[PDB]
């Protein structure tokens, strides 16, 4: 019997329970994105503004149901509308990580028919980050 | 002129020449008349006693316009491979219905007729809710998009888990189980449908400890977490009392048993939820009493349309593959009916009418009951991302406990999603995807080992 | 009791036929607001069944007409009339309109017959 | 007249007012546990999540009566059901402290008849912990 | 529909002449509290136009005088009288004073004529 | 396409989106003040008390609409009433920054007819301040 660690095992939604994505696994996702006609976009956040919290709820009455700070990250440029080129997306991931080496960066895609974000996964963790575990040391 | 006495319903209520109006509510009944009762008369009886008519001629008819108000049987198909079974089509004018009231709609269409001596069995298969009627409903408090937006969760199914045993756990223990499941990687846990407030665990105690588990798990994982606290109760006042406390605790989501609670109570709750930003998970407790048999009852697709109108953010859709019945083609149909804006007629999937929801939000199908990690690819294949999959036993039954149980299911789902996205066909390479992941993840491996032989196929 | 079991793959059909509600469970319920005896005592009606009557057509009648039909029924010697189960509030007759006119009918029939009337 | 110190004299419920338990006093408790048929279990928490606080009450209305964060610790494996072996419990205490050298660790036991935790005391304090006092320096 | 556009530089004049309100939108409105049929039923008035009368002078009459005028109009055979559109509550006549006196007028004219009256 | 940075690009109301003021651009503002008859004054705040927050709202009911802490800075001496001398204001700016080298300092001006502050811009940022960006590094 192995024990799943509480310290410090912070996850990041879709695909963070899998092994970290290879530059080619990331490219396979981008193909899936362009294949389906979805709008790609990049978002980023500094170390603090990355996790869900609720310090603005100090200003609220009894209305803090489904309110959490740090859902919104900062948009890299604009979403790439009708841009059906997998190459150019990968280039923007690079441009972005280069510009914010210390930021959390995620790739997201929008469906405009259902008007919703249809997929999203992390592409860069900052190097100073000490609150995650490598895939093998998650249970002791 | 007023002519006292009994006559045939067909004289007034069978109109096979009628052109349905864009605002008429349409019903498709699976009729089985008594031997010697002509289909046309039986169909008219159903139309009559579900709208304006009784058993003998009343004089008051002349004071109003029976033409304007009457239910009309307007078409009868014989059922292939059946001696005495027909599909009777009834059109009801919009005027017949109270705006926004699922209760009223069901009171007319399924109120008395199912008990008639003149028939052996009756089944309501489908309803066509016209946009002008749909627009009278508040409908779901949030719906799929808004829910995903509120929870900040995208590009995969959601994972849940009913705490077990159903009854018997104390409040403190309940919260303990909840924390362990949530921190392993499930999005949601839930009260069992019959966990309300009982001598072994009073609701407010539970709500408090569960709120604490929700928050510990959230801080630990950094992902948003939830627990469907049950607001189902004996009286509306109690039901509200619980919903209020949940709001007061800041938790994201409550659940209600709409059918045992009832439509009236449910619509109240959905409105409260809209007004307070609470997500509303709907459990379909008791549906099988009504929807299981082919010859008699109301088919679930109707009970799902109803719920969408009454209001709910999630509704249990069944698993197909799990411990409870659910045929695949029909399920794919009512899942479209739950989620989509516009669903074209398709008799292969039991969809008798084109249903236009005119922008009413989508209800998220919840697949739950007797499922485990080996079903994962079949599940992802059936429902896609917009679904919530639940592993009760499939989590609290894992040999290493709830956190590893959770972790297992989360890895299983994440693997299939990646597989699907990478191009792999999940209907065929299913077992492969799962197997690759067990050899990779210890927790998943332990799970696959225990439930490898376990299937639900019968007769 | 009837929540999930009816939908099990392991069975073809299930029917709940009866339940034994023990006194100790029974006592936790407010139960019926009045009950037979008290109803009779309130209505002042004894030694016979009570007579009632659903207004017809089920739907389509205006509030004013509804009341009219009620009054005629009640004065003839029926104890009660009733809205049809699906008479709630609809475009052809809104509930508050109905309630008002029916109240008037009830009182007119009561005064005329000298017997207690209801709807 | 001696003065009981307010700095930093943080306690830990049952037995934390006695002198710290010897490996054998711990074993004596475990005998008591097995003697009575109770279910033993181990729980642990990192330095922060160890003490009772209330930062989630920022999300509440007037309903924070008997709500405190960090009552729940993380379960070590599972509770040891019907495991009537005192040796094996002591081994799990060791397995646990070994896996989390920096955690607070406590041994607890459940009665399943009354459905309540029936005893609980601390077995490991982390080494970095500066907020407790040795038994003799509690009063000056 | 009529929010900004009428003020555009790119046009000289704009007029909205009609709207098609579709049934699906119409159904979302409570609409009129009663409507013609229910009104007639409530008032018990059938088979002719109804007769009304705005009290004059528009402004300047006391509450007591208002009621007086009302009673005289109503008793002569008008169905309704009314406050002038700009009669609300003002220094020469406060609304509650008027309501009370008018109520009295309505009832007097009603008892006298035996016809339902209103203001 | 350049991206406006979220880190740490904290601004300071009027004029903080322009390039920092030259001693002579500052003097040009002071001429505008005195030319219009407005009362000059100086305000200052330590590194913490400089930015708008809401930690006193912990004591509030549902009444924290348009309440923020740190709107009020500390007054340097008094407002300079009828003092129609541009020289002397500049001298006070100097006297002030001298006395509080580590403080945020702003120049404000009051119209007493309308009874409102009629202008205000920063004049000193503390040297330890790491949460602002130079005008050219605001977009990458
Ligand atoms: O009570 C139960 O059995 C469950 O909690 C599942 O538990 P397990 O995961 O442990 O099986 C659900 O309520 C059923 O899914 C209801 O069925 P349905 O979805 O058809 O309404
Ligand atoms: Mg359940
Ligand atoms: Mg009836
Ligand atoms: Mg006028």
């Amino acid at each position: 019997m192995m024990v799943w660690t509480p310290v410090n095992n912070k996850m990041f939604e879709t695909f963070s329970y899998l092994p970290p994505l290879t530059d080619e696994q990331i490219a396979a996702q981008v193909d899936y994105i362009v294949a389906n006609g979805w709008i790609p976009c990049l978002e980023f956040a500094e170390a603090d503004k990355a996790y869900v919290s609720n310090e603005s709820a100090i200003r609220f009455g009894s209305v803090s149901c489904l309110y959490y700070d740090n859902r919104y990250w900062t948009m890299w440029k604009l979403p790439m509308f009708g841009c059906r080129d997998p190459m150019q997306v990968l280039r923007e991931i690079v441009a972005c990580t280069k510009a914010f080496p210390d930021a959390y960066v995620r790739l997201v895609a929008f469906d405009n028919q259902k008007q919703v974000q249809i997929m999203g996964f992390l592409v860069q963790r900052p190097k100073t980050a000490r609150d995650f575990q490598p895939a093998n040391k998650r249970s002791v | 002129g007023f002519k006292a006495g009994v006559k045939d319903y067909r004289l007034t209520y069978y109109t096979p020449d009628y052109v349905v109006r864009d605002t008429d509510i349409l019903a498709a009944f699976r009729m089985t008349p008594q031997p010697g009762v002509p289909p046309e008369e039986c169909g008219a009886a159903v139309a009559a006693e579900s709208s304006t008519g009784t058993w003998t001629t009343v004089w008051t008819d002349g004071l109003t316009s029976l033409d304007r108000y009457k239910g009309r049987c307007y078409d009868i198909e014989p059922v292939p491979g059946e001696d005495n079974q027909y599909i009777a089509y009834v059109a009801y004018p919009i005027d017949l219905f109270e705006e926004g009231s699922v209760t009223n709609m069901f009171t007319s269409i399924v109120g008395n007729v199912f008990g008639f001596k003149a028939l052996r069995a009756l089944r309501l298969e489908d309803l066509r809710i016209p946009p002008a009627y749909v627009k009278t409903f508040v409908g779901p408090p949030h719906g799929i998009q808004v829910e995903r937006d509120k929870l900040n969760k995208y590009g995969r199914g959601l994972l849940g888990c009913t705490i077990k045993p159903k009854l018997g756990l104390s409040a403190k223990n309940y919260g303990r189980a909840v924390y362990e499941c949530l921190r392993g990687g499930l999005d949601f846990t839930k009260d069992d449908e019959n966990v309300n407030s009982q001598p072994f665990m009073r609701w407010r105690d539970r709500f408090l400890f569960v709120a604490e588990a929700i928050y510990k798990a959230q801080a630990e994982t950094g992902e948003v977490k939830g627990h469907y606290l049950n607001a189902t109760a004996g009286t509306c006042e109690e039901m509200m009392k619980r919903a209020v406390c949940a709001k007061e605790l800041g938790v994201p989501i409550i659940m209600h048993d709409y059918l045992t609670g009832g439509f009236t109570a449910n619509t109240s709750l959905a409105i409260y939820c809209r007004d307070n930003g609470l997500l509303l998970h709907i459990h379909r407790a008791m549906h099988a009493v009504i929807d299981r048999q082919r010859n008699h009852g109301i088919h679930f697709r109707v009970l799902a349309k109803a719920l969408r109108m009454s209001g709910g953010d999630h509704l249990h859709s069944g698993t197909v593959v799990g411990k409870l019945e659910g045929e695949r083609e029909v399920t794919l149909g009512f899942v479209d009916l739950m989620r989509d804006d516009y669903v074209e007629k398709d008799r292969s999937r039991g969809i008798y009418f084109t249903q236009d929801w005119c922008s009413m939000p989508g209800v998220m199908p919840v697949a739950s009951g007797g499922i485990h990690v080996w079903h994962m690819p079949a599940l992802v294949e059936i429902f896609g991302d917009d679904a919530c999959l639940q592993f009760g036993g499939g989590t609290l039954g894992h040999p290493w406990g709830n956190a590893p149980g959770a972790a297992a299911n989360r890895v299983a789902l994440e693997a299939c999603t990646q597989a699907r996205n990478e191009g792999r066909d999940l209907a065929r390479e299913g077992g492969d995807v799962i197997r690759s992941a067990c050899k990779w993840s210890p927790e998943l491996a332990a799970a696959c080992e225990v439930w490898k032989e376990i299937k639900f196929e019968f007769d």
